[PDB]
């Protein structure tokens, strides 16, 4: 070069990676404890049900329909992966 | 977005150039370990609680608020009902009270 340069990044890819798992460990294991204060466990089925009553659906309909339910976010996940490769 | 924790309120400051905010946020502390199941199944057909979670501490089983630890016993007016139960996973047996009973009016 003529009298210019790239300083690198504090955080290098790996730390951020790390955080990036440490957020999603968490979300999966505690929903939205951890972001107001010490994260408390609850099961994941648990969960999802309260975020249906969020919605304003009652958590019987989660509890009724849990297979059809996680064949359904299965099969959105795997798409995701093959859409993003192919789209340009 | 107002401080970290559940937002309660907010007072504002001045400030030479600018605006201080001091948020009031509500944060809790001193959990504990509790056993829990989805529903209670009695007489066939399975109970829900309206608002909470069935909260069982060894040997009985109750009826909570989710943000604080306040059991209840459980009885016909803090749970909903809704079909057989057997097609919940989880579901554990129990005796619902109804209040109505012990007074035979
Ligand atoms: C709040 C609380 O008591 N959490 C406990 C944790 O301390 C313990 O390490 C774990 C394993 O038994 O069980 C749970
Ligand atoms: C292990 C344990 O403490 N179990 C408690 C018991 O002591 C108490 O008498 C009962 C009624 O409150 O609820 C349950
Ligand atoms: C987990 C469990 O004990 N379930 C039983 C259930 O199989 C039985 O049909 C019912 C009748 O008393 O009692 C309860």
């Amino acid at each position: 070069f003529n009298g210019l340069t790239v300083l690198p990044p504090l955080l290098t890819d790996e730390m951020i990676a790390q955080y990036t798992s440490a957020l999603l460990a968490g979300t999966i294991t505690s929903g939205w404890t951890f972001g107001a204060g010490p994260a408390l466990q609850i099961p994941f089925p648990m969960q999802m049900a309260y975020r249906f009553n969020g919605i304003g659906v009652t958590q019987n309909v989660l509890y009724e329909n849990q297979k059809l339910i996680a064949n359904q976010f299965n099969s959105a996940i795997g798409k995701i992966q093959d859409s993003l490769s192919s789209t340009p | 977005f107002c401080g970290k924790g559940y937002h309660l309120m907010s007072f504002p400051q001045s400030a030479p150039h600018g605006v201080v905010f001091l948020h009031v946020t509500y944060v809790p502390a001193q959990e504990k370990n509790f056993t829990t199941a989805p529903a209670i199944c009695h007489d066939g057909k399975a109970h829900f609680p309206r608002e909470g979670v069935f909260v069982s501490n060894g040997t009985h089983w109750f009826v909570t608020q989710r943000n604080f630890y306040e059991p209840q016993i459980i009885t016909t007016d803090n749970t909903f009902v809704s079909g057989n139960c057997d097609v919940v996973i989880g579901i554990v047996n129990n005796t619902v009270y109804d209040p109505l009973q012990p007074e035979l009016d």
